[PDB]
């Protein structure tokens, strides 16, 4: 086709900013956009294209950018070999014959500096790492094999080593008419590659076969589970772990474990006719027993098993760690509690949940390294509860806590309530906390040693959108963190839409990196101006929902 | 690793 | 005034039903076919020659991941993810009744240990599609509370 209508913007980090797009539609199902994107601080034009997909194997969309000089990067880095600066990334997905299925997922950056200094559109500067994934599977009613490989490229430059399996092939196997049982089997095969040359390479290959007998009423539920678990590693380029470790890797490694897990439900009703005539609640408790033994794992080292968070929901996971790296040895009850309050149309309007999790012995992975607060091992340890409650149909309140003896603290914690008359008239107020002792435990070292990590997470943040006029909206964004006194994201926008062109006026203030010399954060100021032309599609929105999705901290509807 | 008499099938904690 | 629940979780005419969808082999269908199965629902084919049976089809899957809390340097610190789910039951003499469901999770981000970070998060997504099935359940008998009524 033709030129599109230039955009511009001012931002703090390349003055004034041009962009001048291209469209070009080459064919049906296919089209392509060529960006001039001229910058004044590095007084030069990065070009990019968007190429834009669809075929039988899904949808795709690829973005290649490139700057071929910079004066910023020079300046920054005199001995480098060239200022050139790209982007690669490719976002594919797609089911061909309903059982064939393709993703990818492929993100690259010349350095790690690229999203802290250029717009995130498919990235952001509050991301840590660049994923690239490919994934190719093959999945039929009773059967799915896929085999997939996982890169990541790390920005943070504390410890740019990590671990990729290349490839991964997980299959899954069900039955469910075996007599009463119903009975599973998973397989893995997996290639752990490091980084760097001194780090240790693996080969691991998993099985597990599972069966489970389940029963129910009309009031209650219970269900058994066996199952068995087996796994082969075997590690080379484990010299320099060795050598500078007490504890020695070995070459081949067999690790088989069974587990037992037996869940059950309850379901009580009543017609609470003391708050609401008609109104029904329901009081479902919910019981769980866990049995894993004991296993050594500290001559396996760790590739991608990581502490899960423990949610209401996460109370009753038979997993501690993702991954199968560490497989925790487990003596436990999980108990819960969920009450459930609906209208006379049968219309849940609130509910509300709290659990434990009750430890006879210590669960212990055989490498114990996790930094708690204080020695408790068994008891009452972990606690967790959630509500959600709709006051009406404009308004919604959403809350979550997570509590853990062993921190001394609160674990974490998280509210919502927010106000939506429609899409364009809303109101919403937002709270997360982490503490402290949390951040240490979960989290590496230098987190807990560092001053932009170690005081948790306090943020509270709000955000307005209301229309004016039947042509006007204006949306406005406050992320504030109480723990510092200090502001973290702010957002403001200004759209007004007419019968053929809509002309948007936004500005956001966020956080942007650290200032490792004055130990300080850094704040990126960004306002742009941006006209589009209306008429050829039946969109007539104001704008309200894509504006609140500029900020870094995005709104997310909590009803 | 392991221990000098180990069961495959044990259920017990140090592979008894 | 309490008592035990002394009707079943998916209503009496709903037992036999037809589950169709666009993408029958992947995770969200799995995942709501053993919920049906649990509640001793019996699925038939599209394909099905009996009438006056309700007919659930499954809409778009969406999950979306986004930043909830960020650290005093911009990195993100929280990750929020959120699955939504739409679907129609269909009444064949009365109506078509949509129904959606919405999941939230939330995990920490970690980029020394991204990969085992990404193995959690499809761990958390196995768990958000079974979430959301259940969800669907739960709208069951509501439905059928807006049948009666009309
Ligand atoms: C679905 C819900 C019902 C599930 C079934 C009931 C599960 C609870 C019984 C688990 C059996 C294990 O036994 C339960 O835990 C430990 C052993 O593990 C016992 O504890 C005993 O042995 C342990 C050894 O581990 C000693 O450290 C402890 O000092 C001693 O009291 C508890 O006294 C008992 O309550
Ligand atoms: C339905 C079950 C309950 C969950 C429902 C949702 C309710 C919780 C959401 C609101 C969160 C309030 O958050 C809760 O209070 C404050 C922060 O506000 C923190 O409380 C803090 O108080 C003081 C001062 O800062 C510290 O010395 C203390 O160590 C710390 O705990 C809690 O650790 C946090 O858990
Ligand atoms: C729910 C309501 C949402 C709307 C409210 C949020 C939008 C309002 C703007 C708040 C952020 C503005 O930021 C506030 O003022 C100016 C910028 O204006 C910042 O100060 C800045 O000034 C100029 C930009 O003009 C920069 O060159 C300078 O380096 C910086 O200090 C202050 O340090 C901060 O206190
Ligand atoms: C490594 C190992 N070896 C044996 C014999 N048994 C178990 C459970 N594990």
């Amino acid at each position: 086709s033709g030129f599109l209508i230039p955009n511009a913007k001012y931002t703090t980090t390349n003055y004034f900013e041009f962009y001048l797009p291209y469209y070009w539609n080459i064919a049906p199902n296919m089209d392509a956009t060529i960006t001039p994107h001229y910058m004044h601080r590095r007084g030069n034009i990065m070009w990019e294209n968007e190429f834009r997909y669809l075929s039988q194997a899904g949808a795709g969309l690829m973005e290649l950018d490139y700057l071929p000089s910079d004066k910023v990067y020079e300046d920054e880095h005199p001995n480098d070999d060239s200022s050139r600066r790209w982007l690669f990334y490719w976002n594919h997905s797609g089911v061909m014959d309903q059982v064939w299925r393709f993703n990818v997922d492929y993100t690259k950056v010349s350095d790690p500096s690229y999203f802290n200094d250029f717009d995130n559109k498919y990235g952001s500067s509050t991301d840590g790492y660049a994923t690239q994934k490919f994934s190719v599977g093959y999945a039929v009613q009773n059967f799915n094999a896929t085999v997939s490989t996982k890169q990541f490229q790390v920005f943070s430059e504390q410890n740019t080593s990590s671990y990729s399996a290349e490839p991964q092939l997980d299959v899954n196997y069900y039955q469910n008419d075996v007599g009463p049982f119903d009975t599973r089997i998973y397989g893995q095969a997996v290639h752990f590659v490091n980084t760097r040359d001194d780090m240790p390479e693996a080969t691991r290959v998993h099985l597990e076969p599972t069966i489970n007998l389940p029963l129910s009423n009309n009031w209650g539920s219970i269900n058994t589970e066996a199952k068995f678990l087996a796994t082969h590693y075997q590690q080379t380029n484990l010299d320099w772990y060795n050598s500078r470790n007490t504890t020695k890797l070995d070459e081949s490694v067999n690790r088989v474990m069974p587990q037992f897990k037996v869940d059950g439900k309850m379901v009580f009703e009543r017609d609470m006719e003391m708050l609401a005539p008609g109104y029904t609640q329901t009081l479902e408790p919910r019981a769980q027993y866990l049995y894993v033994p004991y296993r050594d794992q500290s001559d396996i080292y760790n590739y991608d098993s990581s502490l899960l968070q423990s949610d209401y929901s996460g109370l009753f996971r038979d997993r501690t760690y993702g991954g199968l790296d560490r497989i925790a040895s487990a003596n436990q009850v999980t108990t819960g509690v969920t009450s459930r309050i609906y209208d006379d149309a049968a219309v849940e309007r609130f509910n509300i949940s709290v659990g434990q999790i009750y430890y006879f012995t210590e669960s212990r992975t055989g490498d114990d390294n996790i930094t708690w607060e204080n020695d408790d091992k068994t008891g009452s340890l972990v606690w967790a509860g959630d509500t959600y409650w709709r006051i009406s149909e404009r308004w919604g309140l959403r809350g979550g806590i997570q509590y853990d003896t062993r921190l001394d603290n609160v674990a974490t914690s998280n509210s919502s309530i927010e106000y939506r008359r429609d899409e364009d008239r809303l109101v919403q107020l937002n709270y997360h906390y982490a503490s402290p002792e949390y951040i240490q435990a979960t989290l590496p070292k230098y987190y807990s040693t560092a001053e932009q990590y170690k005081n948790g997470i306090s943020q509270v943040g709000a955000v307005a959108s209301r229309p004016i006029a039947d042509r006007w909206s204006i949306v406005g964004a406050y992320y504030y963190d109480t723990n510092a006194n200090k502001q973290a994201d702010s957002m403001l926008g200004v759209q007004y839409s007419s019968c053929c062109y809509a002309i948007r006026v936004g500005y956001e203030r966020k956080l942007n990196g650290w200032d490792n010399d004055k130990q300080h954060a850094v704040y990126d100021n960004a306002i742009g101006f941006n006209i589009e032309l209306r008429g050829l599609s039946s969109n007539y929105g104001l704008g309200t929902q894509e504006m609140l999705r500029s900020n870094i901290l995005p709104y997310q509807n909590t009803l | 690793a392991c221990r000098a008499k180990c069961d495959w099938f044990s259920w017990l904690d140090d592979c008894a | 005034g309490w008592h035990l629940r002394d009707t079943t979780q998916v209503p009496s005419t709903m037992k036999v039903m037809i589950l169709d969808s666009g993408d029958p082999n992947g995770p969200l269908s799995r995942a709501v076919r053993n919920q049906l199965r649990l509640n001793g629902v019996e699925l038939l084919d599209k394909e099905t020659t009996r009438k006056d049976v309700p007919s659930l089809r499954l809409g778009k899957v969406s999950i979306a991941k986004d930043t909830a809390s960020v650290f005093r340097n911009g990195q993100t610190a929280e990750y929020q993810m959120i699955m939504t789910v739409n679907a129609t039951v269909l009444i064949p003499g009365r109506d078509i009744y949509p129904i959606s469901a919405k999941v939230f999770r939330s995990f920490f981000d970690n980029p020394q240990m991204a990969l085992a970070k990404d193995n959690e998060q499809d761990m958390i997504v196995k768990e958000m599609y079974d979430r959301a099935a259940e969800q669907l359940i739960r709208k069951l008998p509501s439905i059928r509370a807006a049948d009666i009524r009309s």
